[PDB]
């Protein structure tokens, strides 16, 4: 791919994406929708090869049908109200339609599995490209349309997003899937917050969007995509092991690291509410996505796996590329709890 | 500045460097003939750069000051120890084999980004697409193992995918008496005890599948020795052959673009020759491997980034 | 001379370095400039001075 | 408190920029005179607490853990200097810089004044265990036993801080002056008995409480030797602090729901001092008699009468100095045969004179031998359940017969006998291990001399 | 064999290099000045010196101050008469009952 | 969402005029000392990262680390300052305009008020 075009592509889904979240007509948001699934595809097919193309295939079948649901809720809704305006809903079923099509859109279960497919099939670029700026955008829109979600829907599927992708994440093995796993988690801890407090969506939001992009370039850095070839960093740079280590670590909710704030002040939210069962259940399930977060941490620093001998030639060469706000994420990723009460900013 | 998109998009092209003699003419043949010779002939009367043939202090040679480092903190593997006891019990033949292998793809490697940053043809005695002769041959002799043969299949696949075919190979044909003959006047015992069986394989697997592979690719030119000699015929032979041989035909700028910047990252061209399959005779100790590190850190210019040694005579360190 | 091939950072980029140096002063003189500034008006607002 | 908290953050840079061959010297020192430092913090008043700002306080409680742990730090670097002797030096830093980052966590614990910053640090005190325990151990366990040691800490703690924040949100504040003044009665509904639940749960799977304390043996097998020294001495009175704080907003319900758990506190004690007696490794055997000692002091507090939490205190603080010097002798031990197997060396006494004065010495600190600490607490402790009920003494009795049991047992198997024949690099004792014995020993004596000084605030 | 490993290496004693080895260090010098230092500091200033400083803690705790009030109030009571120790810690008449 | 659509907001808007009458930090806050040492752990972390000697080279960089998280940490602080300042103008506004549903409550002394004793035996 020419660079010309692919940072045209880059430009194109982010302006699909501005787009959305500027927009005040239900068709200029479907509009965008549909520019940055349309850039988006030759991003996940950069790397050509059978696997990748799988990836798209499966990305695009599952994102148009939820434009073709979105679209449905917006033609309902503007039937029974006349309006184009995006406010509160105002059909029951038109709300429904359109939180199953943006839950299909982010991955929420049950409409997780093409989020594990589609990452294992693309490479860690494209992986971090789609988890940030896929779920950037509609959890936008959802924040728009907060006031008229079924919180029952909401949660259960909030709950259930949060169980499979504990229990995905303790079976898998490949560090792409791990992340798709951890992804869905995180996405189900915002959107069980999202009912209640949108700024605590926003906050949750951001800490996951630092903490993935620092585990994803420390990923690329490394140059690892299982969990051994991640188990020979250790001779080679070690400094990045130690740094991917406190990133899970991190990751887990962990005090006094910054992953423990968005939980703290989602716990402190709902339990706000009168919700006590649903901040002790989400709290309890995070240990399985702790557990496989400790068990990749075991193979890559705390433990020295066996290596190999052309690795005395990796040591007489150097790493070339430096990556971008790399000790910027890093930093902001696991010291940031003293600087808690900045989310009345971010209201 | 350093390639790379930026560069492209302000249009350094490598095609626009291109010229009829750039061409990556490696040079195929077989051991103990007079390849080094006609490679050195071939390359001055062309004015290409010749490439010696790859090894351990090769590898060694690019990175840091051009001496060579311990064969403890590289490459862990002696030809001599191979020629002595082909057949140990610590894995030595193929863990210099598999050395040697990712020794040739690095030289392989820098020939490439060579001949893309400058347009000046290569001459390479030996490369990664003929050195699979002598895993055949070791393991036709038993040196090596099944398991062995596999993995280096597996490395050899994942990473000379990539890079675009040889130029010809210039098959030196020596009948193996004379290479016995030779090798017992230079006077060497380590080369001495190799034997016959040994050189008949390396024949076999050049003839039976390395030549009928190139042939389809691109043109073959095989000379025997006195026809080596003269290496203005061979000159005039390889500026004759003109065909649609080869990708590089179709190669294109974007395709030139990858390629080089695949290939000025050495860390991502030595990406795959440690994938995780723990053969005993490739797997190093946890321990072992930490110490090894350790001292291979206390080398004198290699703690830090070559710009950052003060031990070694570099200032402004509080500035760069 | 250690090393064979010349390092890419084996001199100083002067022009990064004076460019960082004049962005921190920049910056640091340009928050203490809005301090003031900032003070001076909270004080004529509240009328404490 | 900040006299104390800078120090510590000053000790990272000190450590992370000395020398490679003065790291041990410039951190032991140093520690030695933060201890003395903190010292200070003995001179409590007596009705109210020392509160030096919004955020930390020092009360009769926390000043002697506080001087306990200001003390603990330099003996788990002479441990370190003993053991980790082939390091490099960056491993070396990162180990000592764990130690520090671990003391912090801990006084900051100790003097935080709000249950929520309280539940933030005492859960940050996992992640320096955590790495020292994995990183640092010898043997393939450590790995099990921190994933042991972490989920059943989070596991309990996880519905701790539910609990805090829905009290937050119910009453107005967490600060622990308010929520004593302005403490209200706890209704017996369900409610309640859940949120009564959560905190004791969580403060007791920390304590630990008798079948919640696998995770206990576990780890401590196969920790380092500062790690055992700092789990089995500090981080082990986190669950005693804590409910010591805590209870103040669990009553009345406290009188009702406290059977369950004094019951299995009580034959708990039983249950870990008979496993004492036929234990086949060292460390194991001292693990579980710091469970019973820690059943005890579980006891005390929830039996919750003026003259337990005294004995609680006094008994925390004799229990942590004990175990410490327990757990050193036995790695210096180990150190000297690499194994932990009890009955391997023998004759220890013929061999190593001194070494058998100092287990005669901690041996009979463990048995609680008057006038000991350990004996005033548990005395304490048991008049306390005798006025409860009269068959706590029965059960404190037997107690106390078989811990005497084991603690002569382990005695007489290391030390006394015929020395193992094949087992010839019993090299004399060290300055260093003596030295580290005698600091062991020596502060335990004086807080026997003065004893008002660990008796709690309710002296 | 599976791995390159390197032999597990004898224990190195310290007393063979060192007859006066304190055990803190391999180097002689910085051995003898770890222990001197350790002792020192240990022994000497915290134990002394922190025994004596908490020895002579001032009583802040108000025991003495106690027992001379006590003195004070058991003197003036059974000087007049009236009871050692009241039967209510609070006054009746500030107290008021539902009623 | 509680803070946005309150009337007078104009969008994005970091810092209105309004914000100008409220206290700015000082210089010396203790959370702008904080930021200041993110942005050097920052700088060390990418020496680290980059394989140079951590606390002695790119000193420029490192003070740019500094300075820039400075800079950011003060207006942050600002506007989170401005935002709680809000909140409580907001919530005294509205307690004084509802007296009927903040009401005030009788003040009753302990000897007055009769509470459960729970003997602890
Ligand atoms: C014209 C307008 C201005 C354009 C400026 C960019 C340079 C354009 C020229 C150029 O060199 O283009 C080719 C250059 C790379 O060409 P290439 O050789 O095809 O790339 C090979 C690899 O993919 C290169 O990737 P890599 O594997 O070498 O490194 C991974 C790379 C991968 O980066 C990308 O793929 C592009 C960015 C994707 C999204 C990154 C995460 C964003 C998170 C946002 C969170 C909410 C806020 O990501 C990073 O290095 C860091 C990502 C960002 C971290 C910080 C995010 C917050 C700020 O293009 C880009 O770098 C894309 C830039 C797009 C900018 C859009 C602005 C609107
Ligand atoms: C199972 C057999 C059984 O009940 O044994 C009781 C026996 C205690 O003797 P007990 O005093 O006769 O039992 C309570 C009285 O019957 C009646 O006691 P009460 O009338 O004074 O009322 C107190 C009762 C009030 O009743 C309730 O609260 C009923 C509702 C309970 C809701 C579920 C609690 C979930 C969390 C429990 C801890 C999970 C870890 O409290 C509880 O039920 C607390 C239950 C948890 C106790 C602590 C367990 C720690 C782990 C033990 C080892 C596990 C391996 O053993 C246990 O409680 C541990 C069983 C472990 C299996
Ligand atoms: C070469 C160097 C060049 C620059 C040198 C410094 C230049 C400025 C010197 C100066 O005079 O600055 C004035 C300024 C004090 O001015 P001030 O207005 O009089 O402040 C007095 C009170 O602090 C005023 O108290 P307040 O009532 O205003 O509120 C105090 C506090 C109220 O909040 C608290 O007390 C809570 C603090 C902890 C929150 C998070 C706890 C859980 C997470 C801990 C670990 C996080 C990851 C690490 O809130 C904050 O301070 C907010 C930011 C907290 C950042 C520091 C604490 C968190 C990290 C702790 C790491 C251990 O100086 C400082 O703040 C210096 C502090 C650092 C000294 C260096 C040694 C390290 C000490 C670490 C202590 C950790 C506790
Ligand atoms: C004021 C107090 C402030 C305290 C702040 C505390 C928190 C700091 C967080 C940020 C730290 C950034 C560190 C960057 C990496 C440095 C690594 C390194 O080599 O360092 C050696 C480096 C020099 O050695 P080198 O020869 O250049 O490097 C050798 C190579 O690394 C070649 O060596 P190698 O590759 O052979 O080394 C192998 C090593 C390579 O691996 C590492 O070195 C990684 C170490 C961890 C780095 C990532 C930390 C991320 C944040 C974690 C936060 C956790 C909670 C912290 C709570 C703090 C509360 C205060 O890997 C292993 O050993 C494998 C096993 C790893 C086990 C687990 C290790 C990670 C534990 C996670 C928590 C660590 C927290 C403390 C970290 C301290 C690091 C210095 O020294 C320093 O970096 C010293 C920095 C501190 C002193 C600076 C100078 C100050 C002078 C003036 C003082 C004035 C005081 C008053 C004013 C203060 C104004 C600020
Ligand atoms: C020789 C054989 C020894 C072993 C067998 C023992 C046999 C009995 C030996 C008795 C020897 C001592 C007898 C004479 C004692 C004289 C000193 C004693 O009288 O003073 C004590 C005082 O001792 C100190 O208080 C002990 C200090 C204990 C604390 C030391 C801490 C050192 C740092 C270590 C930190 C460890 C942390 C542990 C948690 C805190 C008691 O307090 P007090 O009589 O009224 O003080 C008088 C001063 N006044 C009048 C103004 C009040
Ligand atoms: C570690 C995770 C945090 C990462 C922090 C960096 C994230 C990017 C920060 C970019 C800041 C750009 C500021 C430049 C001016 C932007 C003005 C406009 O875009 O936003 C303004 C300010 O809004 C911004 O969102 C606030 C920026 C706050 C940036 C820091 C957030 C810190 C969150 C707490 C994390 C702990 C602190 C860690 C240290 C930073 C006004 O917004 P407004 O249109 O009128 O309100 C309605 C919009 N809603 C719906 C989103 C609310
Ligand atoms: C363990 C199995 C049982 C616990 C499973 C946890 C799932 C929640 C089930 C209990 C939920 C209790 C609950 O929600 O109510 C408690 C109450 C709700 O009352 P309100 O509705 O707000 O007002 C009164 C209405 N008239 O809220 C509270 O009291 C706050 C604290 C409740 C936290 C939930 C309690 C969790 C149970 C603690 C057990 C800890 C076990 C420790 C495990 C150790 C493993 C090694
Ligand atoms: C919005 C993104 C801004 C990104 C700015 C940085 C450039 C792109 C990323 C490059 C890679 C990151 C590491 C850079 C340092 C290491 C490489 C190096 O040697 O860089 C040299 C360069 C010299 O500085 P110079 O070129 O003068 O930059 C200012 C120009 N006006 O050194 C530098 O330029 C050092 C600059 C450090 C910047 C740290 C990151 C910004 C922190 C801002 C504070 C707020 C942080 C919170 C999140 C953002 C909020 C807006
Ligand atoms: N892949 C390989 N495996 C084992 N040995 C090799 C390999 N490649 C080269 N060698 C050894 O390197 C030596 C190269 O000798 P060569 O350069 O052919 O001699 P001359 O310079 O006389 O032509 C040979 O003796 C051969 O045994």
């Amino acid at each position: 791919m020419n660079p010309i075009i692919y940072t045209t592509l880059i430009m194109t889904v982010m302006s699909g994406t501005m787009l959305v979240m500027i927009s005040s007509h239900w068709l200029l948001i479907w509009i965008g929708f549909e520019m940055n699934l349309l850039a988006m595809i030759p991003v996940l097919m950069k790397n050509f090869n059978p696997r990748a193309t799988e990836a798209a295939t499966k990305y695009f079948l599952t994102q148009a049908t939820a434009s073709m649901m979105l679209m449905m809720a917006i033609i309902i809704n503007l039937l029974y109200s006349g309006q184009w305006t995006i406010t509160k809903m105002f059909n029951p079923v038109a709300m429904t339609m359109m939180t199953m099509a943006l839950a299909m859109k982010l991955g929420l279960s049950p409409f997780h599995f093409w989020v594990p497919e589609v990452t294992q099939g693309i490479s860690l670029q494209a992986g971090l490209l789609l988890l940030t700026w896929q779920k950037l955008a509609p959890l936008s829109v959802l924040c728009q349309i907060s006031q008229s979600i079924n919180p029952n829907l909401m949660l259960t599927m909030a709950m259930l997003s949060i169980l499979i992708g504990g229990w995905g994440g303790l079976n898998q093995t490949q560090l792409r899937k791990i992340m798709a796993y951890s992804s869905i988690a995180h996405m189900g801890w915002m959107t069980a917050v999202l009912p209640y407090n949108t700024t605590m969506t926003i906050l949750n939001l951001l800490i996951y969007i630092t903490m993935t992009l620092a585990m994803f370039m420390l990923l690329i850095h490394s140059s690892a995509t299982t969990t051994l070839s991640l188990s020979h960093t250790w001779n080679k740079m070690p400094v990045i092991t130690s740094l991917m280590m406190v990133t899970l670590l991190s990751m887990g909710g962990l005090p006094p690291l910054s992953g423990f704030m968005p939980k703290w002040m989602i716990i402190q939210e709902m339990t706000k509410n009168e919700s006590i069962i649903m901040p002790t259940l989400m709290a309890m399930t995070a240990l399985l996505n702790l557990y496989f977060y400790m068990r990749l941490a075991y193979s890559s620093s705390l433990t020295m796996f066996p290596s190999t001998n052309n690795m005395k030639m990796k040591w007489q060469f150097e790493h070339t590329k430096q990556m971008k706000l790399l000790p910027t994420m890093i930093v902001l990723s696991t010291l940031v709890l003293p600087m808690t009460p900045a989310l009345s900013s971010l209201n | 500045l350093q390639y790379g998109p930026l560069a492209f998009v302000l249009g350094e092209r490598t095609t626009r460097k291109l010229t009829e003699t750039s061409k990556v003419i490696t040079v195929d043949g077989n051991i103990c003939s007079g390849k080094g010779r006609l490679a050195r002939e071939i390359a001055e009367k062309l004015g290409l750069r010749h490439f010696p043939e790859a090894g351990i202090h090769y590898a060694d040679s690019t990175t840091g000051d051009g001496k060579p480092l311990d064969v403890q903190l590289s490459g862990n593997c002696s030809l001599e120890k191979f020629y002595d006891d082909p057949k140990s019990n610590d894995g030595n033949s193929y863990r210099l084999q598999s050395w040697l292998y990712a020794s040739r793809l690095l030289q392989y490697a820098d020939a490439l980004e060579h001949l893309l940053s400058t347009g000046q043809g290569v001459v390479l005695e030996r490369s990664i697409y003929s050195d699979f002769v002598f895993l055949e041959a070791m393991y036709r002799q038993g040196f090596i193992r099944k398991q062995c043969v596999e993995h280096y299949n597996e490395v050899k696949k994942v990473t000379a995918c990539e890079y675009l075919p040889p130029h010809v190979v210039v098959y030196v044909d020596v009948p193996v008496p004379e290479i016995q003959s030779r090798i017992q006047k230079k006077g060497n015992p380590h080369e001495m005890k190799i034997t016959a069986a040994y050189l008949q394989d390396i024949e076999n697997a050049y003839k039976k599948t390395f030549l009928p592979e190139m042939s389809e690719k691109c043109e073959v030119l095989q000379y025997s020795a006195r026809e080596a000699e003269d290496a203005e015929k061979v000159v005039e032979d390889i500026e004759y052959l003109k065909c649609d041989k080869g990708p590089w035909p179709d190669q294109d700028d974007r395709t030139f673009h990858r390629l080089r910047m695949l290939v000025q990252n050495k860390l991502e061209v030595l990406n795959y020759t440690t994938i995780p399959v723990y053969l005993p005779e490739i797997t190093i100790g946890a321990h072992q491997s930490d110490r090894v590190f350790q001292k291979f850190t206390e080398l004198p210019g290699r703690k830090y980034s070559p710009g950052y040694n003060e031990d070694v005579g570099d200032k402004w360190i509080w500035l760069k | 001379k250690f090393y064979i091939r010349e390092p890419p950072h084996g001199s100083p980029d002067w022009l990064k370095v004076g460019l960082t140096l004049g962005t921190s002063v920049f910056l640091w003189i340009y928050l203490i400039k809005q301090h003031k500034e900032d003070v001076l008006e909270y004080k004529r607002r509240n009328g404490l001075e | 408190m900040l006299k104390i908290i800078i120090p510590t953050t000053m000790l990272l840079p000190m450590t992370w920029m000395s020398k490679h061959n003065m790291i041990w010297i410039n951190a032991t020192v140093h520690s030695l005179l933060i201890s003395l430092i903190s010292l200070s913090l003995l001179n409590q008043l007596g009705e109210n607490s020392l509160n030096f700002s919004l955020t930390f306080f020092s009360d009769s409680l926390s000043a002697p853990l506080l001087v306990l742990t200001t003390w603990l730090l330099p003996l788990m670097l002479m441990a370190s200097q003993s053991h980790l002797s082939k390091e490099t030096t960056t491993r070396k830093k990162l180990y000592i810089t764990m130690l520090i980052l671990l003391q912090l966590f801990l006084i900051m614990t100790f003097t935080a004044t709000e249950l929520i910053l309280f539940y933030i640090l005492f859960e940050a005190t996992l992640v320096p265990t955590l790495i020292i325990i994995t990183r640092w151990g010898n043997q393939t366990e450590r790995l099990n036993a921190g994933l042991y040691f972490l989920f059943y800490t989070l596991a309990g703690s996880l519905p701790l801080l539910v609990a805090l924040v829905y009290i937050q949100n119910t009453t107005g504040s967490l600060n622990f002056l308010i929520i004593h003044y302005w403490s209200h009665p706890l209704s017996n509904s369900w409610s309640n008995i859940f949120m009564w639940l959560a905190c004791i749960m969580a403060f007791m799977v920390k304590m630990p409480l008798y079948g919640l304390h696998l995770w206990l043996p576990k780890a401590h097998v196969e920790a380092p030797i500062a790690g055992s020294m700092v789990l089995a001495a500090v981080l082990l009175k986190l669950g005693g602090y804590g409910m010591m704080r805590i209870t103040t907003i669990l009553n009345p319900l406290t009188n009702y729901m406290a059977y369950p758990f004094l019951m299995l506190s009580m034959w708990g004690m039983i249950m870990t001092s008979s496993i004492c007696l036929r234990q086949t490794d060292l460390k194991s055997l001292i693990a579980y008699s710091s469970v019973s000692h820690m059943a005890l002091v579980i006891v005390a507090i929830m039996i919750q009468t003026p003259w337990s939490f005294m004995g609680a205190t006094a008994l925390m603080i004799a229990h942590g100095l004990t175990s410490s010097m327990l757990f050193c002798l036995a790695n210096t031990n180990y150190e000297r045969v690499h194994s932990r197997t009890m009955i391997l060396a023998r004759g220890l006494q013929t061999l190593l004179p001194l070494m058998a004065t100092w287990w005669l010495v901690a041996s009979l600190t463990n048995l609680a031998l008057p006038p000991s600490i350990n004996l005033i607490g548990e005395l304490f402790i048991i008049t306390a359940s005798f006025s409860w009920s009269n068959i706590t003494i029965i059960l404190m009795g037997m107690n106390m017969m078989i811990t005497a049991l084991y603690s002569l047992y382990m005695l007489i198997t290391t030390q006394r006998g015929k020395y193992t024949h094949h087992i010839n690099n019993i090299k004399p004792s060290f300055t260093r291990e003596n030295a580290l014995m005698a600091l062991h020993i020596l502060p335990l004596l004086l807080l026997t001399l003065n004893p008002k000084m660990i008796l709690g605030p309710l002296y | 064999i599976r791995l390159q490993e390197d032999p597990d290496p004898e224990d190195e004693n310290l007393y063979e290099k060192n007859p006066d080895s304190h055990g803190y260090d391999k180097d002689p010098i910085v051995d003898l000045w770890n222990m001197r230092v350790v002792f020192f500091f240990g022994f000497s200033i915290v134990l002394v010196l922190g025994s004596t400083f908490v020895a002579y803690l001032p009583d802040y705790r108000m025991q003495e101050w106690a027992r001379r009030e006590a003195e004070r109030l058991v003197k003036y009571r059974e000087a007049n008469g009236l009871p050692l120790m009241e039967s209510n810690c609070f006054d009746p008449n500030k107290i008021q009952l539902p009623e | 969402t509680m803070m946005s659509g309150r009337p007078g907001r104009v969008p994005l808007q970091f810092l209105p005029n309004e914000a100008r009458s409220l206290p700015p930090p000082k210089l010396t806050d203790p959370r702008l000392v904080y930021m200041g040492f993110l942005g050097y752990c920052s700088g060390l972390i990418d020496n680290a990262i980059r394989r140079r000697p951590v606390v002695s080279a790119g000193l420029h960089r490192q003070l740019l680390y500094v300075t820039s998280f400075v800079f950011f940490g003060y207006y942050l602080l600002k506007r989170q300052d401005y935002m709680y300042a809000l909140r409580d103008h907001d919530m005294f506004a509205y307690v004084k305009s509802h007296p009927e549903d903040f009401p005030e409550k009788d003040k009753k002394t302990y000897g007055e008020i009769l509470e459960e004793f729970h003997p602890v035996r």
